[PDB]
């Protein structure tokens, strides 16, 4: 069980 | 290009498609960044792509 | 399998590493799901792969 991802920053 | 979802992401801005496990995404059109435009059913919108996975064939 | 940092981390966890762009992540382990173990300096710890580059 992994954490939830993160998404890429809005760039 | 279609797309499955793996992970649930909830929009942060209203270019952003809200998407949930299972959908399928379609209309995908790519570009790096981390972040894809496309359309599940209802709207379309930018998701991010490390959230799904692309569909073969 | 080293790589550099692309966009700014701050660990929200005791076990995650807090990473900035430009620096060079090493002895990193991979493992799906969006989180990879790495180390800077004499820290390691966990972080989002989609925020570095792998070294070539
Ligand atoms: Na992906
Ligand atoms: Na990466």
């Amino acid at each position: 069980p992994a954490r939830p991802p993160k998404p890429r920053p809005r760039r | 290009v279609e797309a499955i979802v793996e992970f649930d992401y909830q929009a942060q801005h209203d270019d952003e498609l809200t998407i949930s496990v299972g959908e399928i995404i379609t209309n995908i059109r790519k570009e790096d960044g981390g972040w894809w435009e496309g359309q599940i059913n209802g709207r379309r919108g930018l998701f991010p792509d490390n959230f799904v996975r692309e569909i073969k064939k």
